[PDB]
DNA sequence: TTTTTT
């Protein structure tokens, strides 16, 4: 499973893709401390399944204006909330009329070294 | 219409099975008096309370195991003595060749009426137990250290020879041949087990027991007896503080544990357990180390209370009756 | 009525077992003279008193262990010498390859009548022990340093290879095969053991004996022998003060301890035990550093009093007869 | 890397070495190398990210120091917590404000360290 | 099934 950079929250790791549902496609290092309430910590690898269509409630890996992030998706018309899991942080409101918002895949597992 | 035909067919099948296999072959469970559980004393009131039913069941298989000098043989001889005090007949298959008749006599065992056998092989030991069970004249048989139940091939073999699971296979065959015989004869078989360490266990307790897995499945009650302290008379260790945990129970709730004292040359301190349980049931007032019964200060400390109780048997019998009445989960008839 | 039927069935069962397995296969514990415990001297009067029965039980298993240079080999050689003084035959399975015939002869062992063997593997040592036990001509066998009882696979293998508890399996199989033979043959087997550290223990005394858990369960008597100080003739260290704690006892009360002196070239200082045990029983008057006997001031200082005891055999005979009468709790004759 | 049972992230629970399955994870990814996996059951360790239901990778050792996160066993019951040893007393501190440290009286209770926590894998 | 090792 390939590692292709970090996440605003290098090597091939011998991890079975089938362990995740849906199957993980690639792993991302985590840089940040905002995903802590649901167990995603700084430095871990989060698993992503390459897809384009998701619904509300899932924790998703989004790309907002070429910047990568992970948060819980809440879609309401042309307004998206990438809710974080932390008291010290504030949610990132994507006004879906001026910013390009691309779903990259689903967070399906975490791995700590 | 249909239910009447079903009842007729069921009655015909029942009569056929009784004709083929005997009168007691098949019958309704609620009218089968042979399946009732009859319990026998363990020589320890706390252990009787922990077992739930009031002691070890009759006609079953019971395993007792623990580390070295934990009190397995002493507890077993107390069970045998309690069995003999009611007129029952008991047998001891000493496979360790480590039974002391004088010490057995000191515990309350009538040596002159105890059948003792020192088998050469595990097959001979298990066959002796089978014959004693089939006789029906022996109520309790104990097998010392099923870790000493060495197969005939292993005895005839050489040291370092590999007999992979041969003892386990022999133990499984013996349990298969013995369960029904013991149930039929209303005979309690107590297997004493030794503790070994299992290698390669990556998690949990590495402590296993000898004899394979059949004894685990076929034993109605399994006891883990351990030495948890020393009863010292200042600088001389005069007894052992021993805890027995009921790791398996088929006749009451499992995992209840008991604590008592084994005094060298006397056995289980029945009066100490009695005083402790009377305190537990608010029947003996314990102000610090002061034990009193109905206001009358029986003494100070466990040893003094035990001595006073021994000097006054009537209060001992009264407190024992009360404790057996209250704390027993499954009071025997 | 039913009692007579029970007695008849019991008699039939005993007859069946007796015909099947042998005359002495099963019989009541009271009339089994083969189960009587008969002991031999350990070379130390204090150790005999501490053991309770007056010595080490024949037909049983004894494990003696302690730190380095604590006197285990010397103690077992003294036991061998005491046995040989009674016409018995003894064998020394020297597994450590560290036996000195000159020192053994110095301690009183008749070297010409000691069957000394130096096994190449642990299996060879245990097979020799089994052969000696089955022969019936050897009354004492001493297996030196069961830590040196290395399995054959460990010998053929290379250093650094992992043999996960192979010696433990070998020792368990040996004890299984050997307990019955030793009991039937009336042979005392003494396993000398070493002491190793327990890695990552939390509570207390990370001491462990080599060879696994089988010897803990099978040894009738277990001794922890330690050196506690030096005995000096001025500035020359001429002996060692040794304390033996009976950690496990199956023939008498355990946990008693004894203290003696191992003099280099003489072994156990018996007369020092005699003096100390006479003092303990008021047979020898002790006024400060002075010892007296029946009014006669016999000396000052322990060494000079024991030298007196050397000088006159008569009073030594008197006092040893008396102390053996008053302190030996289980006299045989 | 085999999964060999559950470990209590809270009040210790009895657990047995049942090999439920073998998971295709490179043991070398953890330092030191993980020896087995345990299914976490509780939330006393969630502050560091060890949540209920995830697999704690454990490296089988017997010697650990203060401040490490270890898998200990007190009287046949296993738990995971930060170790703090002081003579005859032990403290298995959790990582949670709602939970309290678990004192082990190292004079009456059997206590055995069963490894070191070296990572977490969640499915 | 069988067994600890420092
Ligand atoms: N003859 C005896 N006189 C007095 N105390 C004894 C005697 N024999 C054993 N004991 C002690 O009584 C307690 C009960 O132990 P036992 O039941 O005899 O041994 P065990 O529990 O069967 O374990 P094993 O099989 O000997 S390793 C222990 O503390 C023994 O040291
Ligand atoms: N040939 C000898 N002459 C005199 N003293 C000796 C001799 N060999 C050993 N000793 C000492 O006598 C005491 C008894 O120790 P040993 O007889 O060697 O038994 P041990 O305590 O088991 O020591 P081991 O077997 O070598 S670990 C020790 O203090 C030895 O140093
Ligand atoms: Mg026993
Ligand atoms: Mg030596």
């Amino acid at each position: 499973l390939p590692l292709v950079g970090r996440v605003a929250a290098e090597g091939h790791y011998q991890v079975d893709p089938s362990l995740f549902k849906p199957n993980a496609d690639f792993l991302l290092r985590v840089s940040g401390m905002s995903m802590k309430d649901i167990g995603i910590m700084d430095g871990d690898l989060l698993a992503v399944h390459k897809t384009q269509d998701v619904r509300n409630g899932q924790v998703v890996v989004a790309r907002i204006d070429d910047e990568v992030t992970v948060a819980r998706l809440k879609k309401q018309g042309n307004k998206v909330e990438l809710l974080p899991e932390n008291s010290e942080f504030k949610p990132i409101v994507v006004d879906l009329r001026q910013q390009s918002f691309t779903i990259e895949g689903l967070a399906v597992g975490v791995i700590r070294n | 219409a249909i239910d009447e035909n079903k009842q007729k067919a069921l009655a015909a099948a029942l009569g056929q099975i009784e004709k083929q296999f005997g009168k007691g072959s098949i019958m309704r469970l609620g009218e089968d008096r042979s399946m009732d559980v009859e319990t026998i004393s363990t020589g320890s009131l706390s252990l009787d309370i922990a077992l739930g039913a009031g002691g070890l069941p009759m006609g079953r298989i019971v395993e007792i195991y623990g580390p070295e000098s934990s009190g397995k043989t002493t507890l077993t001889l107390q069970v045998i003595a309690a069995a003999q005090r009611e007129g029952k007949t008991c047998a001891f298959i000493d496979a360790e060749h480590a039974l002391d008749p004088i010490y057995a006599r000191k515990l309350g065992v009538d040596i002159d009426n105890l059948l003792c056998s020192q088998p050469d092989t595990g097959e001979q030991a298990l066959e002796i137990c089978d014959a004693l069970a089939r006789s029906g004249a022996v109520d309790v048989i104990v097998v010392d250290s099923v870790a000493a139940l060495t197969p005939k091939a292993e005895i005839e073999g050489e040291i370092g020879d590999s007999h992979m699971g041969l003892a386990a296979r022999m133990m499984s065959q013996a349990m298969r041949k013995l369960a029904g015989n013991l149930k039929q004869s209303n005979t309690l078989l107590i297997f004493i087990n030794q503790i070994r360490m299992k290698i390669g266990v990556m998690f949990g307790n590495p402590e296993t027991t000898t004899g394979g897995n059949a004894l685990k499945f076929y034993a109605s009650v399994r006891l883990d007896i351990r030495r948890i302290g020393a009863v010292k008379e200042g600088e001389n260790v005069v007894g052992s503080e021993t805890r027995v945990k009921v790791v398996k129970n088929k006749i009451a709730a499992p995992f209840k544990q008991a604590e008592f004292q084994i005094l060298y040359g006397e056995g289980i301190n029945f009066y100490g357990e009695l005083v402790d349980l009377g305190v537990k049931e608010k029947l003996i007032e314990k102000a610090g180390a002061w034990y009193s019964y109905k206001g009358e200060k029986i003494g100070q400390g466990k040893a003094n209370a035990t001595a006073w109780l021994k000097d006054n048997p009537e209060t001992a019998k009264e407190i024992e009756k009360k404790v057996r009445e209250l704390l027993l989960s499954n009071p025997n008839s």
